[PDB]
RNA sequence: ACACCCAGCC
């Protein structure tokens, strides 16, 4: 978190990785985000099928 | 990673400028001044010198 | 290989430093790709990229070529080009590399910023011939990773049905393939059980021993055949 | 479409007034006439671009799917209802809806196609494959015989 | 009631990357923004490290001359994905 | 007989009766033409098909039921 | 089962590998790398008068190439010899079959997917060449549809001798330049060799004696004599025409017209005579007028290679096709083509036109739009009131572009690279240069304008209530100029559109034709003319009527 | 996604060819629509 | 009899460059010279590396390549050395190759510049030319660099590390008097620096009976050989290069007859 | 995989010759030149010295594809004068023109050195 | 071919066009037989052709616009006759997939979409039945 | 001696619809001796010529003024003296189309022969009883040289 | 195997 490019390097981790991401089983994971409809809201629709 | 030896295209040597050109940079020197007095005059060793990114350094931060 | 635009290709044959073209000044060009790929599909930012590059090498000045910049145009990039001694539109008097003549139209050269991506032909190159065969099919595997072979789909077999070449067809799909041989009684149409060792073949249902055809299919048809029979639908071989 | 009210009208040709609709063709004017349009109406879509293609498919396909006096789809329920081997559709799609009713109306496939010979690994009759090869022994006899 | 600080900022991470990407038809920037994900560089400074199961490294990466003031915050300038060359567009033995 | 069916060979016809003769001059058959020192099956078979010299009878078979017999040498050859 | 493991299965003998471009291939010649040649094999029948060959390809082995892989003995034991060093078993007789590694001169089918119609497995000879790319001569790559940008393509190997000899009597690329699709050659020139032959046969072209006898050399079926030059004083010079003709085969006859050629010079005075050049005759198989293109040596009816295949049959095609394409590069190499910034660029008085074009336009389109917010608009009969609107102005940009592409193209030079491959047909078209240099023009999302996706407005940069052409997407600028962020929004718009319409038609015309396909897969013509289906219904009389 | 009828694909292995690879995928978003419907694709 | 009467005239000569001009020549045999010069001109260069111990964090293949494009002093001694092909010895000999050195190890504080100094060879003739001195690798503490290399004798048409010359600007008829090229616009292309013209002047009248007979070359050297003798290294090679074929030809006519 | 040796561009290894002639059956006196592991440098000049040759009628060469190493030159002369006579005589002339040039070179050379 | 002179009379007797014309369109068969079916089906199936032929090597046009010879005339029949017999479709080929391929392989280029149907969503309402049009029409 | 045709003409109009072509310009041209009219493409980088320009044209079958057939071979070693000698622009080509004024019943009495020149064309219209040498797929020569 | 992603070419 708070470890700056000297400490990252020395702990052998890259300062640009960007991070972001899980570790599992040793494979990097990563979440992407998934498009929903909007909760909470009126919504009105075309249904002519 | 390093400095190319040669120009990829004509084949002049530029492995012996980075380490200069570095030098001049820090001379107060801009770009087209400092690659005009390393003797590269021909535009391709000018992207050779000009376009590199010395990643060595970095990879030299981690221990062996 | 491809550029930042979209401009793909793969490298058709390498030539030598001396069998390239050449400007006057004894450069040559390190990639040279066909004019053909530039006006169906319009990337005249690549040639503006190739013309701020020529600019910005010359200069020693990482040229800006920000999307929606006002202030950067073409004219204003063969201007500053035109003042280091090159053609304001980037063109070159190139010489042919194998007779050295001067090619009769100036070429369009400059810097560009090529990159190379990971579908390399090495990792790609793949070839078969009688490798191994899976389980279920006893047909060739799946994937380069197995030696398997190459696909021979429906299109293929409907191709090759409107060539005409029948023969061509039954090998590919027969003896290329899964060739195999079963036993059927005549009588009835079952596989029937055949020992080729002690050449004692019957077909137990018809308590038939003296009537018995071999038949080359298929080993896939064979499965399909089975799986039928398991399912409780009889296909008769009749051969007659 | 409307095609039989509106030939119908007074003051309406009833030479080329003509429809798109392909069911309406058939079924008022009657088989030959849906021949004729399905035939004109894929040249419309196929000629649009200014592609072109040689009369002689249209007229195979056309006469295909009019062949059996009714219109035939080109789908399962047009194909797989023709008198065609079990295999043959069975290979097409729904294959064991297909096998099902061939295995219980005792259905027999008589092998003349080219998919039935095709799964079955025999030499197809296509092309190389729609006659058979005999030695002559006269023709043998004569002649030179180096070896 | 509102001003775009620049609109460069439309365009996402690979398609940044483009230089002059409003000079190029549409599809072309789409393909591109594909194609420099499968572009090799140096993926990251510890590669000597990491142990994946594919990795690709080029060996001289130089970080384009002709650059887009939105890749100085993509790093593209710390680890570039490709070389400039020189490149001609001509017609020479019929192998391009 | 009066036969039917075209005098004329087949491209198909052409193609499996090479084939044949190919595969039968490969398994050590008399070749029916001198050869000027070719070694080819393939090459051996077209020129004992340029002469009317291949000893093969080609049966069509009419749609009916009925089938033709057509030497090789009394076909006219597309080519 | 049916689907996947019978109608279609994997198979031996077959390769895979990305597909490279060489001119210096003929048409039915394929490269292959050394180490697939080495991978699969042929099986040999030992015979008498072939076993020394054999012999020497065992002693070999699998190590050298060429070389031989297995022995099969009559009986049918298999000895593979990377695994036997005594040479007690290698002995050939009569019979034995030697499975050989695949060399020059090997038939092969060779194959690209999606198999769509019959062109797209042709039979090809096998040439060993260094790399690791398999080869293609430039002109077969039409019917393969086939590009160079990492395509892989499938090489099967026949095995035995009656499929190879019918590959070879039936599927050979020369025996296939002319399609029965559409009665056209399926194949044609294309790319650089069709820009280089446009260039060529220019009636300005003049070459020396060294050029000519450089050129000559490339020339296959040269029967060896230097023709008469067209100019003896005061220096021999060729005419392009002049060795074209050389390259045209046999005495073929043909009458064509080059795509620039006016339609009122027909009517004029020198119509047998054209100013212009462009009116292609080639008489007793000599080149004497005209300049030639994509329609006098394109894949179009009645152009100089189907005169060529339904002339002289179709190795002369063949060496028709490689004539071409080896002379008109090796001219290239001395003309050379190109194409830059300076063929993107019109003159000040062609940019100053089209800005006077696209200010009346917009003028035009704001007029229309005061008329109909009045309610002073008449709707056309068949059309609401919004359709008619929308009509006029879609017909008032649509002119403006097409005035605008008018006054582009009208400034070209004749050295200018875009119209040198537009007037060749290689590749490109008018419409494209018209959107590098003057204005990419309107863009449609499913046939409309862009429509209102935000409350009343297409971004949130215009006002509420806009119906101007800067609104609803139309790019005044050139690629050249660079488009302003919203038309580069709106152009990105029909863009995703366009690669929507690709990703997707593909789902629905696959099917379509799978579809076909099994509806007739049996329907052939029968022995007695007629045409039938696996039940013998006739569907035809005769083929095709 | 869930327990060992549900989302498939929500996690990735993340692209490490390329730094301009590992931010364009650590930066994705994801459509749940079938895999038709022209609509949401434009 | 009918071969030419070429002359020279040099321009400038330095350490770097030779700026000549030959007169009465084929454009061909002009040609042949620089294609000579780039491709067929021996030189000695690395190109047979193995590797003891390698730390640094560029592996060994990098090491090897950067190292066979070092540029090797190649004066004198490249004559006299024969191609390792055509030696007797079994793998490598002095006659035939030069041993070269590299023994670095890092453990100062400071980063360490493996350079082209390190470079030691036991032959005093064969050095890198750099003795700013070429770059081979850094190093942080605690990492070593081992290896020793064996440089043979080659030309340009193997490798590009055997390319004595750095870019052979080749010119010939600088104003358009044989119109081998075909300006659209003369006006906008800038003059020669060998022109004859004006400024009003864009480019020569057309001349209807003229050939290439003038060129102009600018071969500036890497270092491995003086321009001189590249120069004089690229004749010979092509005249022993024609002579050998001269040999095999008269041996083919003998033994056809 | 399979990238070939660089050396195999300028060697022969056992088994092929340096050159082989063979007579050209379509016109008189015609000579087909056939070098192996050569490339345009030794192409280009010897048809430019034989362009000059009165005597010779058609001169040229090709590469028949730019991976192979193979040159062939066709040459045809008058019928009073053999086409190998041609070859030889051209390549006489091109060595007697190098070995000028180096002398002139050389001459030149020392020269600019002196002063 | 035979260097004929548009120019000079030509020795073509009309007669000759006319007694050449009829004993070409003999021996271009496509329905063999003698039975007035047959005969019918043959006039039929090359009855365009035929019209053709009689149309081109018209006894005026043979005359004056091409002046052919009496060799010449008689190499354009046997060129005809040869020509003709190579076009006739050979037994044994598989015309239906070769009709489906021809048919589908313009699918896979054409787009989609008064409004009238066309493309692809076109040929899909064409070959099934639909017994529900998108966009009927009449063409009154 | 194989002169098919001879007379001096005058430099009427050069390209009259405008530069067609570089290095290739169209002359129209008229006589006044047998008063003929030449539609005549030259190349004009090699042999330049100007607006009322006399110039002889002495087109003929064949330079070696013999009468021999020369059967279309580039022959350059060749000592005969042939009729490219007194002419400073030879050319070679073929006679690909003759027009004229026929009726049905009247013959000729306005002839125009078509040559091609390997791609350069000419057009030469006048009474027929000049143009009787040429002839359809006849291989001609055409003679040009600039009278002071 | 199986499943799921990603990716290549149309
Ligand atoms: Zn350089
Ligand atoms: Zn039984
Ligand atoms: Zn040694």
């Amino acid at each position: 978190n708070g470890l700056t490019d000297r400490d990252l390097c020395e702990l052998n981790e890259c300062p640009l990785d960007p991070g972001g991401y899980f570790i599992i089983n040793g494979s990097e994971k990563v979440l992407i985000a998934q498009e929903k409809m909007a909760t909470n809201t009126v919504y009105v629709f075309a249904k002519k099928d | 990673m390093i400095i190319p030896v040669r120009c990829f295209t004509c084949g002049k040597i530029v492995g012996n400028k980075w380490e200069a050109y570095l030098g001049l940079l820090q001379a107060e020197y801009t770009e087209g001044d400092a690659l005009d007095a390393l003797g590269l005059k021909r535009y391709c060793c000018r992207r050779m010198l000009l376009a590199h990114v010395d990643l060595i350094e970095k990879l030299l931060n981690y221990a062996p | 290989f491809a550029s930042r635009h979209g401009q793909k290709g793969t490298c058709g044959i390498q030539y030598r430093q001396e069998d390239m073209p050449f400007t006057c000044e004894g450069i040559t060009p390190d990639i040279i790709i066909n004019p053909h790929a530039i006006p169906s599909r319009m990337t005249i930012g690549h040639l503006i990229e190739c013309l701020q590059g020529k600019v910005s090498a010359n200069k020693g000045e990482i040229g800006d070529a920000t999307p929606f910049n006002d202030a950067v145009n073409v004219q204003k990039i063969s201007n500053l080009l035109s003042d280091y001694g090159y053609h304001l539109r980037g063109n070159e008097v190139l010489y042919n590399g194998f007779t050295g003549r001067k090619i009769t139209s100036q070429i369009f050269i400059g810097p560009t910023y090529y990159q190379r991506l990971k579908h390399m032909v090495d990792d790609k190159i793949h070839s078969r011939a009688r490798g191994p065969i899976q389980i279920l099919n006893r047909q060739p595997m799946e994937g380069r990773s197995r030696d398997g072979g190459l696909r021979f789909g429906e299109m293929e077999r409907d191709c090759q049905i409107a060539h005409g070449a029948a023969q061509f067809l039954r090998e590919r799909l027969f003896e290329a393939s899964d060739p195999y041989q079963v036993h059927v009684c005549n009588l009835c149409g079952i596989m029937a059980i055949a020992n080729t060792r002690t050449h004692t073949y019957e077909c137990r249902g018809c308590r038939n021993k003296t009537q018995i055809s071999l038949v080359r299919m298929p080993y896939a048809c064979k499965l399909l055949f089975q799986e039928l029979m398991s399912m409780s639908i009889a296909p008769r071989m009749m051969s007659v | 479409v409307s095609l039989m009210r509106v030939l119908s009208e007074k003051d309406v040709d009833p030479v080329r007034t003509t429809s798109n609709d392909i069911v309406e063709i058939f079924t008022v004017l009657g088989i030959e006439a849906v021949r004729k349009a399905l035939e004109r109406e894929l040249y419309h879509v196929i000629s649009f671009d200014g592609s072109y293609v040689n009369y002689r498919h249209l007229a195979l396909l056309c006469d295909t799917m009019t062949c059996r006096g009714h219109l035939m789809a080109i789908t399962r329920h047009g194909v797989n209802r023709q008198d065609t081997g079990p295999l043959m559709k069975c290979s097409f799609e729904e294959t064991v809806d297909v096998l099902m009713e061939a295995a219980a109306h005792g259905e027999s496939d008589p092998m003349k196609g080219v998919s039935e010979n095709i799964m079955l690994g025999q030499l197809a009759p296509a092309g190389t494959g729609c006659f058979d090869l005999l030695l002559d022994a006269e023709k043998c006899k004569y002649g030179m015989e180096i070896p | 009631t509102h001003c775009e600080i620049h609109p460069s900022m439309i365009l996402g991470v690979c398609a940044s990357i483009i230089p002059f990407p409003d000079h190029n038809q549409s599809p072309r920037n789409t393909y591109q923004s594909a194609m420099g994900k499968q572009a090799m560089g140096v993926y990251i400074t510890n590669f000597h490290v990491r142990m994946d199961t594919l990795a690709h490294v080029l060996y001289y990466p130089q970080k384009p001359l002709v650059t887009t003031r939105s890749m100085e915050y993509l790093r593209f300038r710390e680890l570039p994905a490709g070389i400039n060359s020189i490149v001609a567009i001509a017609s020479y033995t019929g192998y391009n | 007989q009066k036969r039917i069916t075209t005098p004329y060979m087949t491209k198909y016809e052409r193609a499996r009766v090479l084939g044949t003769r190919a595969l039968q001059i490969a398994m050590c058959a008399p070749v029916m033409v001198e050869l000027e020192g070719e070694t080819d099956p393939l090459l051996i078979a077209m020129k004992e098909l340029k002469a009317r010299k291949i000893p093969i009878i080609i049966r069509r078979y009419l749609p009916d039921g009925s089938y033709e017999d057509w030497g090789v040498d009394e076909l006219i050859i597309s080519d | 089962r049916v689907r996947g493991n019978l109608m279609g299965k994997r198979v031996d003998f077959s390769a895979r590998t990305v597909i490279t471009p060489d001119p210096n291939l003929s048409i039915d010649q394929v490269g292959v790398p050394r180490s697939i040649a080495a991978n699969m094999t042929f099986a040999e029948i030992v015979t008498p008068f072939n076993i020394d060959r054999l012999q020497e390809l065992v002693r070999r082995g699998n190590s050298q190439y060429p070389g031989a892989k297995y022995i099969i003995r009559d009986n049918g034991d298999r000895i593979d010899l990377r695994f036997h060093p005594k040479p007690s078993d290698l002995h050939l007789q009569t019979g034995y079959k030697v499975e050989r590694h695949m060399c020059d001169g090997d038939i092969v089918i060779f194959n690209r997917q999606p198999t769509l119609h019959k062109m797209s497995m042709m039979g090809h000879r096998v040439r060993i060449l260094p790399w690791s790319t398999f080869r293609l001569n430039l002109s077969v790559t039409t019917p393969y549809n086939a590009d160079f940008d990492g395509d892989e393509m499938n090489l099967h190997l026949p095995q035995s001798l009656e499929t190879r000899a019918e590959i070879q009597e039936l599927a050979m690329v020369p025996r296939m330049i002319v399609t029965p699709q559409s009665n056209r050659p399926v194949m044609g020139i294309v790319q650089d060799t069709l820009t280089a032959v446009r260039k060529f046969t220019k009636r300005d072209v003049f070459l020396e004696r060294g050029e000519v006898m450089n050129l000559l050399m490339f020339l296959s079926t040269w029967d060896g004599k230097v023709p008469q030059p067209a100019i003896l004083k005061p220096r021999p010079l060729w005419t392009g025409k002049q060795i074209f003709s050389l390259i045209i085969p046999g005495h073929i006859n043909c009458i064509r017209t080059h795509s620039t050629h006016p339609d009122d010079e027909d009517s004029g005075p020198y119509k047998h005579i054209s100013p212009g050049d462009t009116k292609v005759v080639v008489e007793n198989g000599e080149l004497i007028m005209g300049i030639l293109c994509k329609k006098s040596l394109g894949t179009s009816a009645g152009s100089l290679v189907h005169i060529s295949y339904l002339e002289m049959g179709h190795d002369i095609t063949r060496l028709f096709y490689s004539n071409i394409q080896t002379v008109i590069n090796n001219w290239l190499l001395i003309e050379g083509h190109t194409i830059g910034i300076g063929d993107s660029i019109a003159d000040s008085k062609t940019y100053q036109d089209i800005q006077n074009t696209i200010k009346k336009a917009k003028q035009d389109v704001i007029e229309v739009i005061e008329k109909a917010h009045n309610n002073e608009l008449e709707p056309t009969p068949g059309n609401t009131l919004r359709q008619t609107f929308e009509n006029q102005v879609n017909r008032i940009l649509n002119d403006a572009r097409d005035k605008t592409g008018s006054s582009a193209q009208k400034s070209l030079s004749e050295y200018n690279n875009f119209k040198s491959m537009v007037v060749s047909g290689a590749k490109g078209s008018k419409i494209n240069i018209s959107q590098v240099i003057a204005v990419v023009g309107q863009q449609n999302v499913e046939g409309k304008r862009i429509p209102f996706g935000f409350k009343h407005r297409t971004l949130p940069h215009f006002i509420k209530d806009d119906y101007g052409p800067e609104s609803r997407g139309f790019v005044e600028n050139s690629y050249l100029a660079g488009l302003t962020p919203t038309e580069f929004f709106f152009h990105a718009m029909g863009g995703r559109e366009g690669l929507i319409d690709t990703a997707v038609k593909t789902a629905e015309t696959g099917y379509i034709q799978r579809r076909l396909i099994k509806s007739m897969e049996s329907v052939m013509v029968k022995y007695d003319a007629t045409v039938r289906n696996s039940i013998n219904q006739v569907v035809q009389l005769r083929y095709g009527e | 996604w869930g327990d060992q009828q549900a989302r498939a694909g929500v996690s990735q292995v993340l692209n490490r060819l390329t730094f301009a690879s590992t931010l364009s995928h650590l930066r994705r978003l994801n459509s749940p629509i079938g895999r038709k419907l022209a609509k949401p694709r434009q | 009899p009918y071969a030419n009467q070429p002359t020279v005239r040099i321009t400038e000569l330095t350490d770097e460059n030779v700026k000549f001009i030959i007169e009465n020549t084929d454009l061909a045999v002009a040609n042949s010279i620089r294609r000579v010069f780039i491709a067929e001109v021996p030189i000695i260069a690395i190109d047979w590396v193995q590797i003891d111990a390698n730390s640094s964090v560029l592996h060994d293949e990098f090491i090897a390549h950067r190292l066979g494009l070092i540029p090797l002093t190649s004066d004198d001694i490249v004559d006299k050395l024969q191609y390792s092909r055509d030696c007797t010895c079994e793998e490598f000999c002095p006659e035939c190759s030069v041993e070269f050195t590299l023994d670095v190890r890092c453990n100062e504080d400071q980063t360490r510049h493996v350079t082209s100094r390190d470079l030691i060879s036991n032959s005093p003739r064969v050095i890198p030319v750099t003795s700013d001195d070429i770059l081979i690798v850094k190093l942080r503490k605690g990492q070593e660099l081992r290896l020793r290399a064996y440089a043979k004798k080659g030309f340009g048409k193997e490798h590009a590390k055997w390319n004595p010359t750095a870019g052979v600007a080749f010119e010939y008829d600088p104003d358009n008097a044989l119109r081998h090229t075909v300006y659209p616009k003369p006006e906008e292309w800038p003059k020669s620096e060998y022109s004859e013209l004006d400024e009003d002047e864009s480019q020569a009248p057309y001349d209807p009976n003229g050939k290439p007979e003038r060129f102009y070359y600018n071969v500036e050297s890497c270092g491995s050989l003086r321009p001189e003798t590249i120069v004089l290294s690229a004749l010979s090679g092509l005249k022993k290069k024609l002579s050998d074929l001269q040999t095999q030809l008269s041996h083919e006519i003998q033994s056809d007859v | 995989m399979n990238a070939p040796p660089a050396f195999e561009s300028f060697l022969l290894f056992e088994g092929e010759k340096k050159i082989t002639i063979n007579k050209d059956t379509k016109v008189p006196n015609a000579c087909l030149f056939t070098i192996n592991k050569e490339d345009h440098t030794l192409g280009n000049i010897i048809k430019s010295q034989l362009l000059k040759d009165p005597q010779v009628l058609f001169a040229g060469y090709k590469v028949p594809h730019p991976l192979e190493h193979k040159i062939i030159i066709r040459v045809q002369t008058t019928p009073d004068y053999s086409p190998q006579e041609a070859f030889t005589n051209a390549i006489t002339d091109l060595i007697s023109e190098l070995s000028l040039l180096e002398e002139r070179f050389r001459v030149a050379i020392k020269d600019k050195q002196e002063g | 071919i035979f260097h004929i002179n548009p120019r000079l009379p030509s020795d073509l007797h009309p007669i000759k066009v006319v007694e050449g014309v009829k004993e070409l369109s003999k021996k271009l068969v496509i329905v063999n037989g003698d039975d007035p079916l047959s005969r019918q089906a043959q006039e039929n199936a090359t009855l365009l052709f035929n019209i053709h032929l009689r149309s081109t090597l018209c006894s005026r046009r043979m005359a004056e616009e091409f002046r052919l010879s009496g060799e010449a005339f008689d190499w354009l029949l046997g060129e005809i006759e040869s020509k003709f017999n190579q076009a006739i479709a050979h037994p044994g080929e598989m015309v239906g997939a070769l009709a489906a391929q021809s048919l589908g392989e313009p699918a896979t280029q054409m787009t989609l979409n008064k409004n009238v149907t066309l493309g692809v969503p076109r040929l899909k309402e064409l070959i099934n039945i639909s017994k529900k049009p998108k966009t009927p029409s009449l063409t009154v | 001696a194989g002169i098919l045709f001879e007379d001096i003409f005058d430099v009427k109009d050069i390209d009259p619809e405008g530069k067609k072509f570089d290095r290739v310009s169209r002359l129209h041209c008229e006589s006044e001796s047998f008063k003929m009219d030449l539609i005549l493409d030259v190349n004009i980088q090699i042999y330049p010529v100007d607006l009322g320009d006399k110039f002889r044209l002495v087109i003929a079958s064949t330079l070696y003024e013999d009468g021999t057939l020369d059967d279309g071979e580039y022959n350059p070693t060749d000592d005969r003296p042939s009729r490219a000698d007194q002419f400073e622009y030879v050319m070679y080509g073929k006679v690909y189309r003759i027009e004229g004024d026929e009726t049905s019943t009247e013959a000729a009495t306005r002839l125009s022969a078509y040559v091609s020149y390997g791609g350069l064309l000419m057009r030469l219209q006048g009474d027929a009883n000049n143009l009787h040498g040429f002839e359809v797929d006849s291989r001609v020569y055409l003679l040009m040289k600039k009278l002071a």
